[PDB]
RNA sequence: UAGAAAUAGGUGCCCGUACCGCAAACCGACACAGGUAGUCAAGAUGAGAAUUCUAAGGUGAGCGAGCGAACUCUCGU
RNA sequence: UGAGUAGCGAAAGACGGGUGAGAAUCCCGUCCACCGAUUGACUAAGGUUUCCAGAGGAAGGCUCGUCCGCUCUGGGUUAGUCGGGUCCUAAGCUGAGGCCGACAGGCGUAGGCGAUGGAUAACAGGUUGAUAUUCCUGUACCACCUAUAUCG
RNA sequence: GAGCUGUAAGUAAGCUUUGAUCCAGAGAUUUCCGAAUGGGGAAACCCAGCAUGAGUUAUGUCAUGUUAUCGAUAUGUGAAUACAUAGCAUAUCAGAAGGCACACCCGGAGAACUGAAACAUCUUAGUACCCGGAGGAAGAGAAAGAAAAUCGAUUCCCUUAGUAGCGGCGAGCGAAACGGGAAGAGCCCAAACCAACGUUGGGGUUGAGGACAGGAGUUACAAAGGACGACAUUAGACGAAUCAUCUGGAAAGAUGAAUCAAAGAAGGUAAUAAUCCUGUAGUCGAAAAUGUUGUCUCUCUUAUCCUGAGUACGACGGAGCACGUGAAAUUCCGUCGGAAUCUGGGAGGACCAUCUCCUAAGGCUAAAUACUCUCUAGUGACCGAUAGUGAACAGUACCGUGAGGGAAAGGUGAAAAGCACCCCGGAAGGGGAGUGAAAUAGAACCUGAAACCGUGUGCU
């Protein structure tokens, strides 16, 4: 229900409250990549790389279209395609 | 069938200093008869085949880590050439 | 693939085996002598070559 | 001195080898009883 | 033959059996005379007939 | 017995083949003073394959350095 | 704990030079010494990669270790004629039918399997780090096939 | 419905919205050994015949099919031996073989330690083991019964009852009928007698009957099929409702204010979440195959004679019956003998007579019952790494000629962010510097007791 491209909210960790889009998704381990969250300082032997570790897909929630407010989403069908719309509003969602 | 015969070069420094007087050495299927391989050697090379030399290879003994266990069986065949050349490379 | 094996004839199909067997047997005589590099070739090829018996015996079920 | 195992290839195939086993009802009870047991080894 | 036991005065059990009296005659079976062990019961019987 | 050439050219498969092997790799739990079938058989001496010293060839033995007591072991008077 | 105690598994080593962080212990050299109806050379069984090269030194090696039958990586065994099968039988094993036996099975005919024996065509030289009557060179032989003129 | 090329990091080379990886249904492929079956053989190998096809001048080589034994069918051919038969050759069939959870079940065969405070009868025990045969259950089953006022096949549960009885009347062994329940079902032949050419049809099936004079069905009662529908199984889909602050590395915790609920089961998420995620209640869903099933269909039907003979039964020897030969009926086996024929025959615990009940010596039959290697969904005042499986990472390592025996071994962190760089060192290992909430969480990685081993010293 988080794909990438999205843009999401941050809702628990140490980033909590802020937005990023969604740059890499691992559905085997039910974690995605956030631009801007989660950054690790990893030791390169042949300096110090600076790059997103993955945080758990329950932290972060997609935002409404219509309030910019953090929704669920549900799912529903037009002409035979399932379209993520959100429960906020429910207007669907890009 | 003659290509499944010849499974690929061997190419070792004895091999090489066998490649210059005019012979080629394959691993072969395990099955197979120096015959067999004769053919196979003419059919996909178009060279007259002097002699084939054949001798098989037991597995070898091999470990990763705590998992030890055994390379594939070979089947090794030298194949001297009467005319023609082949281009490994 | 299947649906453009499907498109041949009998012959065809056979003819496209022996070809099919040509070609992987060279990319492992380049792989042993270390000039082939573009290794996933080898496993289209013998893919292929399973869709296009896969198709000969279907065919070869069908007539009889 | 002289000890107990003088090994022969040929002397335990033929004593203790699949096809010896084979031979007797009580070898083929041998070999159900290493297969249930799940042995790797079931004989020479 | 059934199994019963041979019982001693002091009633000591000791397995035994008790054999049919078989004998050897030719009694023409399935058509073919051929020479079979038969009980002289069964031939007193009447079901098999010998020669 | 019933019965019914030379010459020239070509073809010739499978299995074993490394290494140790009177042993550091075999049988003895050991890089263990033990056990392990056959073959080859130089010179001097001698009846000899005994003996002692040598040849071919191999080997210096997978803890050493001192000291030169008792006692133990092997050896000489 | 016993205790830095017993032991470190038959023996002759010395020195020079080298390598190295480190050397009685590795490499090379000279001298000395031991076996030599064998401590030499070659076959068989058995083992099964221990063989070769380059690299290593945690563990293994009764000390040490730069070394190794140890570790890593890459290699190495070539046959018409050698030994065995496509030949033969011995003991023994097995055994169509068959005989016998509560069952399971036991025995046995023709036949078969089965060497430790019988038959059977290749030798000399050279060459590698590692194979050689197998590779190369020289010179042969045996069986079969074909082409150009009695078998049983 | 966006990632993917197993575990399982690593690249390299690629696949994928022109729908991949993945899940389920069905297909195709499926080396060699193994009953192993062309022959042999020390399993996973060796060596062949025949036919067909490649290839070669040709041989060598190769590919494909076929070739075990015993059965079965049908074509010949041929002995001793005249006819015949035995036998032999050929074609056709593909019936058997072997395996298992073989746990439960039926049968063959069948101990001993042990108890009897010794031991032989007895007991352990018809148990263990071995062997044979099967099924999803098996066995039993339609009264020659139980009984004594009548019941009405079998099986299984309760009870009768530790009673009656058996028993070196010791140790011990130990019913059944009645009554209460689960389940419930009844049938087919042989015979007399007819029709035809002894063999086929018709007929008949019992406690007195028989001879003669639409309704039932593939679960027994005869046996093969189709049409349509249903349901269920084997993938899945939707699925309500929370924000803020505080402490923190991180909030789900605390605090404040809300919401959902046919959903407050559960698990995950950086600490403890009904409202974040996967889910839950509830609802929806099948191209294909597999079942169970209903209707239609489709099938079949409308006392003159006989009544199971080497039988019942008896003697001797045994066995099974709770019962040890006893007052021992009732059931079975070996040997030997050996009936009656509705005025018949059998049982009612020796036996006789009456009475009463039944009708042997042919067969078939669902359910109630037994078990779990399994599968699916779940459960536990069950274990929590010396426990719980032997086994959380193994019938492995290791031991043994072999049968066989048989271990040890779980935990970094939330996230690899798994310590760039500098210094001593050949390395190993360290001290810094960084990462991290924590590095005495640095991989021999949670906590880290005791024994044991050290360094310093207040008193001695
Ligand atoms: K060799
Ligand atoms: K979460
Ligand atoms: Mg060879
Ligand atoms: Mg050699
Ligand atoms: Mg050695
Ligand atoms: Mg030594
Ligand atoms: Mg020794
Ligand atoms: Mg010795
Ligand atoms: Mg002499
Ligand atoms: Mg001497
Ligand atoms: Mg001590
Ligand atoms: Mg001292
Ligand atoms: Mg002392
Ligand atoms: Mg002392
Ligand atoms: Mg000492
Ligand atoms: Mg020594
Ligand atoms: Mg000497
Ligand atoms: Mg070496
Ligand atoms: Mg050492
Ligand atoms: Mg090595
Ligand atoms: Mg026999
Ligand atoms: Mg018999
Ligand atoms: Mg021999
Ligand atoms: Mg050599
Ligand atoms: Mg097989
Ligand atoms: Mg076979
Ligand atoms: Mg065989
Ligand atoms: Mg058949
Ligand atoms: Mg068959
Ligand atoms: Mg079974
Ligand atoms: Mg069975
Ligand atoms: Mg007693
Ligand atoms: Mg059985
Ligand atoms: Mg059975
Ligand atoms: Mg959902
Ligand atoms: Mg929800
Ligand atoms: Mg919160
Ligand atoms: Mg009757
Ligand atoms: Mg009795
Ligand atoms: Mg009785
Ligand atoms: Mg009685
Ligand atoms: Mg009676
Ligand atoms: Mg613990
Ligand atoms: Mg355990
Ligand atoms: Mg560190
Ligand atoms: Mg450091
Ligand atoms: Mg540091
Ligand atoms: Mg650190
Ligand atoms: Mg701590
Ligand atoms: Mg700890």
């Amino acid at each position: 229900h988080i794909k990438k491209g999205d843009n999401v909210k941050v809702i628990a960790g140490k980033d909590k409250g802020k937005e990023g889009k969604v740059i890499a998704t691992l559905p085997k381990k039910d974690r995605v990549v956030v631009e801007g969250v989660n950054i690790m300082k990893k030791h390169q032997k042949p300096g110090i790389l600076e790059t997103e570790a993955a945080i758990h897909v329950s932290n972060v929630q997609l935002l409404d279209p219509k309030t910019n407010e953090p929704t669920r989403v549900g799912y529903k069908f037009v002409d035979g395609k399932k379209v993520r719309i959100a429960k906020k509003s429910g207007e669907e969602i890009k | 069938e003659a290509r499944d015969i010849l499974k690929r070069p061997v190419i070792t420094e004895k091999s090489s200093e066998a490649m210059a007087e005019d012979k080629y050495t394959f691993d072969v299927d395990t099955r197979v008869n120096k015959t067999q391989v004769k053919m196979a050697v003419e059919e996909i090379f178009n060279v007259k085949v002097a002699s084939v030399n054949i001798m098989n290879y037991k597995p070898k003994k091999k470990r990763m880590g705590r998992y030890q266990g055994y390379t594939n069986k070979r089947r090794k065949a030298i194949v001297t050439l009467k005319e023609g050349s082949i281009d490994l490379f | 693939k299947a649906k453009e094996i499907r498109d041949l004839t009998t012959s065809e199909i056979e003819e496209q085996i022996k070809s099919s067997k040509e070609e992987l047997f060279n990319l492992r005589f380049q792989l042993a002598t270390g000039q082939l590099e573009e290794t996933a070739r080898i496993r289209t090829v013998r893919k292929t070559i399973a869709r296009l018996k896969t198709v000969a015996r279907e065919r070869e079920i069908e007539q009889s | 001195v002289k000890r107990t195992y003088q090994p022969n290839k040929r002397k335990h195939s033929k004593v203790h080898g699949f096809r010896k086993r084979m031979s007797t009802k009580n070898g083929r009870k041998v070999l159900a009883r290493r297969r249930r047991k799940g042995r790797k080894v079931l004989s020479a | 033959a059934s199994t019963g036991n041979r019982r001693s005065h002091a009633l000591n059990s000791t397995k035994r059996r008790w054999n049919a009296n078989l004998q050897k005659v030719r009694i023409l079976v399935d058509g073919k005379p051929k020479k079979v062990w038969v009980s002289a019961r069964a031939l007193k019987s009447g079901k098999v007939t010998r020669v």
